Formats: structure tokens, C-alpha cells, sequence
């Protein structure tokens, strides 16, 4: 790790050249020396509020929201200095995180980031209260590139039909979650029990990781099939029948 | 439960096995970090070095005469280009007065024809360079408001800062991974 | 009726954004409050129809007795208007209920009292056991039919009523406030552009003191 | 300008400071005082003070873990209990209400001119969250086991049973700090718990 600290009481200036400091390095190690490299920005909403600062200190007149008319093609700069190149080894994989003012989603700095990047991962609160680590939340978040990098001779041949098939157990569950506290434990069935019992392990067990426990891709699935074995092979409507043969009975 | 019993105790050294073990790594990792860092500081040991022995062969040139005032015609006229002024001012050591004032005067008709411009520029009796510096000049313009470094230590500070990929790329070696340039 | 009287601001657009997400979350509970209690009404017309065809039997097989009665004992209908002063069966109300709403249900009771223990002493008594037991098991059924009917009535009044409050949120709530969102959204547009001009002026205006200069 | 983090003051000090001692208006009615939310207050010190309370107290951490979840669940439990009306409900959400409660009343509760609830000394305030988390999940292990084997209990029948053991867990808040003496508080707290591991073994 190359380590780039910007901290709250140095310059407003010098948060705008922190951003660019580092993805020019991480040009020179990636399409120079064909690293791969993971490009970490921490609080895209903390560049915006300094780029905010020194736009008005510029003497120029604010845009939309106060934030400067020219904020999509800043942000643009920095974003798309990503991807793979033609001819070359290297990558460039960017990973922004930002802090969303009153959890809005229309605010011009989540806006403009939607726009540009390729989904989210949506850290939820309602998680964080109930002492889970990480408590990423499932149901929003979206990778829009996902179905390109993963499959065989990548991560492995049934991780596209495992992760939908958790993301419909995580959503039937979490409706037999509210309609519980609705009716009772006495009216729900053997069907509502079981995406109960799934729903208390797969956010122990599959969200619940802990800080120091780096679980390699190869055990994110074998944790993810030992939920999928709460259900029979009657009730997996989203895995396809022949890796539902080679998978399931272990 | 003489099962239960066990574990509810081997919990608590588990645990306790657990830590040490991240305590082992730490100090593994802290004497790794500063085994970078001390073998960083004896490659920038050799090079304020290096630079100083370029320090001491400058001033191995102060001491000529004959590669020396061939040398400050060059250094005053790049700075009577720098400025571009009606009157310049040029400061220079106590001892190297007519080793200026004899590249002053070779230099302002070579200044005319390549500019068009006339000059008064004379040579301060008053104030000196100190004499702790390695040689050059100083060109002030008119009211002393905008003056120009070409003193020979300011020169090889600028020389230097730009030539650290190239004395890096000879002095140790090339990059072993570096495979493109552009 | 068309807007909520407040004025645009940035605090009172968080506010009724607030207040917009407080009310889909109250019609989120009672969009499934109203079909969890119609998947309980499903039931009790899974049940209400099925009653009723038992109801055609035991009317038929207990009705089958009543001539095991009367080709025996010929008419005895004037022992049972004349000779009765306490009946046996018992009905006690019960409260069960479902999601918040309560359902009055009907339960058995069994009183110790009989006055025909010495009917059919001097012929026989045996055949009007025949249909007493045949007659006593229907109101063992007919105490379920008729607790099963006063089921719908509670579930068919709570549901009509939880409808209106799932509608009045969807078409008059909800809509005056997403209504009143979309004229902060536009009236702080434009006090940004009416400040948009005064923050230009002001600048030209320094541009003119220094063109003097 | 009315409790928001709407304005440019209140959200550029959350994205400065470290802890948010955060109050609210609806939660003042209450005679509670404090304020005190507890849903939007945080504080990040949390892995900092790791070492402070693993070594000085060596038990606080999974207690504040516990604690703190115990007054979650109560939330999203607490709009249904509005709206539908605790009809028809399991018998861990009940331990969840009634112990959560608990801890509402005589934990997070303050009065600021009494003189027992002046000073609160951090000896005492674990020691009082040390029976609390003990009677929950005691609470929970008895439910838990004897939900499927014979004689299958509720909460209404462990209260009205253990209502002298709900009086020593809520009179806690009322033994005077200043007065008692430093070993006079932990040892009724000490004793309280032999009278909360042989009050369950009343029941089974």
C-alpha cells in the first residue's frame, strides 16, 4: 500500500491535489510497471466540500446546490482514470466511498457518482444498530459489472447462480420478516419457518465476518451453499439444475 | 456437560493463543517497516553525498580563471535575458569584482544585437554577495523589487532536482518491472 | 387542499421528505396488515363452504333417526313442548384473535342438567338414545358453523375499513405531499437563480472600482 | 433550527468530531432528563478504549455489546406493538420489551438534583448492568429449552412469580453512591445474583 493522508485541519487546496497524487501514481504502477491497483478514495464527499471551498475562494459563483457548475466534469477526472489498457498488463480498479448528508440519494455529490461509476454497496444503518460487521447491505447494492468477473476460469462455475439465488432467499425473508411480527409465530408455516431460519444465519454468517478474518472467494461460496442447504432442492427456483446436482449434496 | 465444561475454559485460551500470535506479527511487521525505511535513508545518504562532492568540485572551478570568467559570461547573460529591464543592477563577491565587471562589459552589446533593447547596468560596490557562497552572480533590476539567483549553489540546486531520474537511472541501475516509458 | 402551508427552505424539503417516508412506511404495515387478515378471510371461506356440506350430511344421517324415533314410540312431540324446564348444552363467549383485531368466537359448554333421563321408561327408551346421541352431535358440529359465521363478520368489517386507510393514504395523504415537495424543489430554484444575478452584480461592480484604478 | 442535520453547521461538525451525545425534542416529555436518543448518538472511541476496558474492567465490552442491541430490538418491534397490539406474539420478543424496558427505567434514566443520581461512579454503572444482562439471558435460556419438552412457560408467569426479584433489579438506581460505602455497592450487587441464580431454580 502507497499511503496518501489528507487530514481535516491541513489546507482545502490540498485536498483537491490529494486525489490526483494518487491516481497519477497509481498510473506510473499500473501502465508503466503493469501492476494491478486498487485505488481506495476515501470520502469523495470530504473532496467535494474542499473542491466547494475553493471554487467560491476563487471568486467564482456557485451551481446547483452551491457546488460548482463544472462539478461532473471534476469528478469525471478523477473517476475514469481507471480501467484496463490495450497492449498493456495492468488495471486500474477504483473503489470511492462517500458520506451521503441526511442518507439523500439526490444530493449532487451521490448524484454525480451514480452517474459516472458502475452501482454501489450501500453500508446500511439499520445493520450498524444491530452490531453486524460489515453491515453492507444486500437488497440495494448492485455491481454492474459482476456477471463479467466471475464464472469458470475466473472465481468459479456456480458463482452467478449462488449469489442470486442468496439475493432472493435475503428478500423473501426479509418480507416473512416484517409479516411475522404481523401475525404471529403461530400462523406462520413450514415455509416462512425456513426463510426465518435462513435469515438468522445468513446475517451471522455470511454478512457477519468480523475485522480480521479475510474469507478467500472459494469460502464465500461454501459459506454460501451451507445456507443453501436450510432449503431442499425442491425450493432453489434460481439455480439451474445441473450445478444444483454437483453442488448441493456435500 | 464434563464436555461443556472444558471449552467454556478453553474459550478463554483460545483466545488468549489467539493474541499472542497477532502480537508475534506485530513485531514482525514493525521491524520489517523500519528495514525499508533505514535502507531508504542509506540511498538518500549517498546521494546529499554525491551532491556534495559536487559542492567541493564546483568550487574546484572558482579557483580557475580561465574556466571561470568563460563561465560568468554565460551566468550574467542569462540574466540580463531573464529580467529584460532598462537598468540592471549586478551583486557578485568581494574578490570576483573584475571577473564580473569583465563579463559585464562583453555582454552588453551582445545583449543589443540579440534584443533591440538599451541598458544601464552597473556593478554594486556596496553591498556583496558573502563570500560563504561557491560563486555567481545576482542580477537586481532597477529599485532592487525583482532580482535573479544565478549564483552557482541556487544553479546546481536547480540542475540537480531535474537531472534524479537520470543519476537514479545510472547510479542504481534500472527498474526491474518498469517495462514502458510513455 | 393542493400543497401543506410551509415555506420552501432546505430545512422544510428534509422535512417532507421525512414526512413523505413516514407515511410509506405506515401504508407498507397496513398494505399487508389488510392481506394478512385476507389470507385469514380466504380460510374461513376455505372452511365456511366445507361446513356447510357436513351440514347436508348430519341433517340427513340424525334425519335418518327420526323415524327410529317415530316407527317406535309413534308421536312424542307433546313429552317435549310440555316437559322441558332447563336445556343441557351451554354457549360461552370467546375472544380470538387475529392481527390486532379481535374475532368473537362461539365455544361448547357442558351444564349438568337433563329432564329426559326417564323418557321412554314404559315402551322404550332405547331408540330415543339413538336419536338423542345422533341430534347431540350435530349441535357438537353446529356450534362450529355457528362460530364460523360470526368469524366472517368480524374479518369482513375490519377488512373494509383498513382499505379506506390504505387508500386514503395512496390517493389523498401521499400525493398532497409529494405535491408540496415538488414546489420546494422548484421555488428554491429559484431564490439559487434570483441569488445567482445578485452575486454576478455585486462582482462587476467591484470590476468597475477597479478599472477607475 | 429545530433538531436537522440539514443545515451546514450541525452536518460539518458529524463529519469533524468523534462522539455525538445525541438529543432529541420528541424524547424531552418524558421526564426522562436526559434527552438522550440513542438511536442517532454515537461514539467512535469504541476500538480505542479496548484496552482500558479489557484490562481494567475485563467484562464490559460483551455486556455493551449485548446492551446495546437490546434497546434496538426493541424498535423495530415497538411499531408493530403500537399497531397491532402484542395479540399474537412470541415469547422472546416478550423478554425483549419487558427487560428492555427495564433498562429504560432504571439505566438509562436520570434526574440531576437527587442525591443519588449526581455522580454516577463506573464501578457501580457496571455493576448494575452486570444483574441486567444476567436476567436477560437467563431469561432467554429458560424460554428457549422450555419451549418444546413439557410444562412450556411465558413471561406472565415468571413476573408475577419473581416480583421481589423485580424489585432488588430496580432498586439499584436507588442506593446512594455518595453515602454507601465503595465496597457497599458491589457486594449487594454481588448478592442480588445468587438471589437471581436461585430465583430462576424456584421455577424448574
Amino acid at each position: 500500500v502507497c499511503l496518501f493522508l489528507n487530514l481535516a485541519n491541513d489546507p482545502t487546496i490540498e485536498r483537491i491535489i490529494t486525489p490526483r497524487l494518487a491516481l497519477t501514481t497509481a498510473e506510473f504502477l499500473a501502465y508503466q510497471c503493469e501492476k494491478h491497483v486498487l485505488v481506495i478514495l476515501t470520502d469523495m464527499s470530504s473532496y467535494a466540500e474542499a473542491l466547494r471551498e475553493v471554487s467560491a475562494a476563487r471568486e467564482e459563483v456557485p451551481g446547483r446546490r452551491g457546488f460548482p457548475g463544472y462539478m461532473y466534469t471534476d469528478l469525471a477526472t478523477i473517476y475514469e482514470r481507471a480501467g484496463r489498457v490495450e497492449g498493456r498488463n495492468g488495471s486500474i480498479t477504483q473503489i470511492p466511498i462517500l458520506t451521503m448528508p441526511n442518507d439523500d440519494i439526490t444530493h449532487p455529490i451521490p448524484d454525480l457518482t451514480g452517474y459516472i461509476t458502475e452501482g454501489q454497496i450501500y453500508v446500511d444503518r439499520q445493520l450498524h444498530n444491530r452490531q453486524i460487521y460489515p453491515p453492507i447491505n444486500v437488497l440495494p447494492s448492485l455491481s454492474r459489472l459482476m456477471k463479467s468477473a466471475i464464472g469458470e476460469g475466473m472465481t468459479r462455475k456456480d458463482h452467478a447462480d449462488v449469489s442470486n439465488q442468496l439475493y432472493a432467499c435475503y428478500a423473501i425473508g426479509k418480507d416473512v420478516q416484517a409479516m411475522k411480527a404481523v401475525v404471529g409465530e403461530e400462523a406462520l408455516t413450514s415455509d416462512d419457518l425456513l426463510y426465518l431460519e435462513f435469515l438468522q444465519k445468513f446475517e451471522r454468517n455470511f454478512i457477519a465476518q468480523g475485522p480480521y478474518e479475510n474469507r478467500t472467494v472459494y469460502e464465500t461460496l461454501d459459506i454460501g451453499w451451507q445456507l443453501l442447504r436450510i432449503f431442499p432442492k425442491e425450493m432453489l427456483k434460481r439455480i439451474p439444475q445441473s450445478t444444483l446436482s454437483e453442488f448441493y449434496p456435500r | 456437560l464434563v464436555q461443556t465444561q472444558r471449552l467454556k475454559i478453553m474459550e478463554y485460551y483460545e483466545k488468549k493463543e489467539k493474541q499472542i500470535e497477532q502480537q508475534k506479527k506485530i513485531q514482525m511487521s514493525n521491524l520489517m517497516n523500519q528495514a525499508r525505511l533505514k535502507v531508504l535513508r542509506a540511498r538518500d545518504d549517498l546521494i546529499t553525498d554525491l551532491l556534495n562532492e559536487a559542492k567541493q568540485r564546483l568550487s574546484k572551478v572558482v579557483k580557475d580563471t580561465t574556466r571561470y570568467q568563460v563561465l560568468l559570461d554565460g551566468l550574467v547573460l542569462q540574466g540580463l535575458y531573464q529580467l529584460l529591464e532598462p537598468r540592471m543592477i549586478v551583486r557578485c563577491r568581494k574578490q570576483d569584482f573584475p571577473l564580473v565587471k569583465a563579463a559585464v562589459q562583453k555582454a552588453i552589446p551582445v545583449y543589443k544585437v540579440a534584443t533591440k533593447r538599451d541598458v544601464d547596468v552597473q556593478i554594486d560596490q556596496e553591498a556583496y554577495l558573502p563570500e560563504e557562497i561557491a560563486g555567481g552572480v545576482e542580477i537586481y533590476n532597477g529599485d532592487r523589487k525583482i532580482k535573479v539567483s544565478n549564483t552557482l549553489e541556487s544553479r546546481l540546486d536547480l540542475i540537480a532536482q531535474q537531472m534524479m531520474p537520470e543519476v537514479r537511472g545510472a547510479l542504481f541501475g534500472a527498474n526491474a518491472n518498469r517495462k514502458f516509458l510513455d | 387542499k393542493d400543497r401543506i402551508e410551509i415555506f420552501p427552505s432546505r430545512m422544510a424539503q428534509t422535512i417532507m421528505k421525512a414526512r413523505l417516508k413516514g407515511a410509506q412506511t405506515g401504508r407498507n404495515l397496513l398494505k399487508k396488515k389488510s392481506d394478512a387478515l385476507t389470507l385469514r378471510f380466504r380460510q374461513i371461506l376455505k372452511k365456511i363452504i366445507e361446513t356447510k356440506m357436513l351440514m347436508g350430511e348430519v341433517m340427513r344421517e340424525a334425519a335418518f333417526s327420526l323415524a327410529e324415533a317415530k316407527f317406535t314410540a309413534g308421536d312424542f312431540s307433546t313429552t317435549v313442548i310440555q316437559n322441558v324446564n332447563k336445556a343441557q348444552v351451554k354457549i360461552r363467549a370467546k375472544k380470538d384473535n387475529v392481527a390486532g383485531v379481535t374475532l368473537p368466537v362461539f365455544e361448547h359448554y357442558h351444564e349438568g342438567t337433563d329432564s329426559y333421563e326417564l323418557t321412554g321408561l314404559a315402551r322404550g327408551g332405547e331408540q330415543l338414545a339413538k336419536l338423542k346421541r345422533n341430534y347431540a352431535k350435530a349441535v357438537e358440529l353446529l356450534v362450529e358453523l355457528a362460530s364460523l359465521q360470526t368469524s366472517f363478520v368480524t374479518l369482513d368489517e375490519a377488512i373494509k375499513i383498513t382499505n379506506r386507510r390504505v387508500n386514503a393514504i395512496e390517493h389523498v395523504i401521499i400525493p398532497r405531499i409529494e405535491r408540496t415537495l415538488a414546489y420546494i424543489i422548484t421555488e428554491l430554484d429559484e431564490r439559487e437563480r434570483e441569488e445567482f444575478y445578485r452575486l454576478k452584480k455585486i462582482q462587476e461592480k467591484k470590476k468597475i472600482l477597479k478599472e477607475k484604478s | 433550527p429545530g433538531g436537522d442535520f440539514s443545515d451546514p453547521v450541525t452536518s460539518a461538525t458529524l463529519g469533524i468530531v468523534q462522539v455525538f451525545w445525541g438529543l432529541d425534542k420528541k424524547l424531552a416529555q418524558r421526564k426522562h432528563f436526559p434527552s438522550v436518543n440513542w438511536l442517532i448518538s454515537y461514539s467512535k472511541y469504541m476500538r480505542a478504549l479496548d484496552e482500558y476496558y479489557d484490562k481494567h474492567f475485563t467484562e464490559f465490552v460483551p455486556l455493551r455489546t449485548k446492551a446495546k442491541e437490546i434497546l434496538q430490538e426493541e424498535e423495530d418491534l415497538a411499531e408493530i406493538v403500537q399497531l397491532v397490539g402484542k395479540a399474537s406474539l412470541a415469547e422472546t420478543d416478550k423478554i425483549t420489551l419487558e427487560v428492555a424496558k427495564l433498562i429504560k427505567d432504571d439505566f438509562l434514566q436520570q434526574n440531576g438534583y437527587t442525591p443519588y443520581d449526581r455522580f454516577c461512579p463506573f464501578y457501580k454503572t457496571v455493576g448494575m448492568l452486570s444483574n441486567m444482562i444476567a436476567f436477560y439471558d437467563m431469561a432467554r435460556r429458560a424460554v428457549e429449552t422450555t419451549a418444546q419438552s413439557d410444562n412450556k412457560i411465558t413471561w406472565s408467569i415468571i413476573r408475577e412469580h419473581m416480583g421481589e426479584i423485580l424489585y432488588k433489579l430496580s432498586s439499584m438506581k436507588f442506593k446512594d453512591p455518595v453515602k454507601d460505602g465503595e465496597a457497599k455497592i458491589k457486594a449487594d450487587y454481588a448478592q442480588l445474583l445468587e438471589d437471581m441464580q436461585n430465583a430462576f431454580r424456584s421455577l424448574e
